């Protein structure tokens, strides 16, 4: 498995569907409003705001606390290399009642299920949850109700090296003498190992 | 002129001047409050930020703040800390409307001297009293 945050955004978007989408408003097909940041298309398509109250989804960054490389091993003749990655992951709800219904999907995302389902579609381990402000902002008119929150995960990402190669046989030399720098060693030895 | 003297307003004069500190260190305002009968002409002051009407949104509520411009031949005074007196108060729309400035044309020409003031909307507070 390669880590990409791409992939990572849809899986949450697609399991929030099912987690929370029962407070969510929905939209023309029936679909609850769950949607990634900055929304576009076609590289200039620009994607409207959806029906309160809604959740947006965007990744952060990602870190490697854990070292360099994890592992390093050889699964079939290409080279491999395993390495430990954590993404912190930013979800917010618009609306009205933001903070009542993140309260709620903070407490479902500590159940031993819903992990397990996270788990089945991006195949991440959710590692830790940060506080849940209570913000307000003016826009024009009316202030806007929203709730932020912060859900790290942790994830290990193997890659193939193509330029990589493995020794099958060995070619050994080898001499013995009484002093140092016995010009004439007073002994040889030959020995070659093939893998088969 | 007509012009000048299309609107007619109430005016609270502090008459007595005698305002002073107590022995407990708060203000007491002068005591004799008079009311007077005054002419003049009262329009919106459109000016940079100046908020005319304007509702305001904040987290205690709603708020309405509103300022105007008075042309009258009357001479009106606001707070002189070297002078020790205290300023006037408008009465429009039957809220108090405090002057805050004032510019001097009088003595300048014949039949179109007077005077200009600035009066904003007083805030809407809770009474209290000091008094000795």
């Amino acid at each position: 498995m390669q880590l990409e945050t791409a992939e990572l955004e849809k899986g949450l978007v697609r399991t929030l569907v099912d987690v929370i989408g029962h407070r969510l408003a929905r939209d023309k097909n029936n679909r609850p409003n769950v949607i990634r940041a900055y929304p576009s298309d076609n590289s200039n398509d620009k994607g409207l705001k959806p029906d309160q109250p809604f959740i947006t989804v965007y990744c952060q960054d990602a870190a490697t606390p854990y070292g360099w490389v994890l592992d390093k091993f050889v699964e079939d003749d290409v080279v491999c290399y395993r390495i430990a990655f954590q993404i912190p992951v930013l979800i917010t709800v618009n609306g009205k009642g933001a903070h009542s219904i993140m309260l709620e999907l903070k407490q479902r995302l500590e159940m031993s299920s819903v992990r397990d389902l996270i788990l089945e579609e991006t195949g991440a381990t959710v590692l830790d949850t940060g506080a849940i402000p209570n913000d307000y902002t003016y826009l024009n008119t009316d202030f806007e109700n929203s709730a932020p929150l912060v859900v790290t995960l942790v994830k290990n990402s193997v890659l193939k090296d193509e330029r990589g190669s493995i020794i099958e046989r060995v070619i050994v030399d080898g001499e013995l003498v009484y002093e140092e720098g016995q010009e004439p060693p007073e002994y040889t030895i030959h020995l070659d190992v093939d893998s088969k | 002129m007509r012009l000048l003297n299309r609107h007619s307003f109430v005016v609270k004069r502090k008459v007595s001047e005698d305002g002073y500190y107590n022995d407990d260190g708060d203000w007491v305002a002068s005591q004799d409050i008079v009311e007077v009968n005054c002419k003049g002409n009262i329009q919106p002051y459109i000016k940079g930020s100046v908020k005319n009407g304007t509702q305001i949104a904040l987290p205690e509520g709603i708020r309405l703040t509103d300022t105007r411009i008075l042309y009258t031949t009357y001479k009106l005074r606001t707070s002189d800390d070297v002078e020790w007196n205290e300023s006037d108060i408008v009465m429009i729309d039957g809220h108090e409307y405090e002057v805050f400035m004032t510019m001097d044309w009088s003595q300048q020409l014949a039949h179109t001297s007077h005077y200009e003031y600035i009066i904003i909307r007083r805030d809407k507070m809770n009474a209290v009293r000091n008094s000795r």
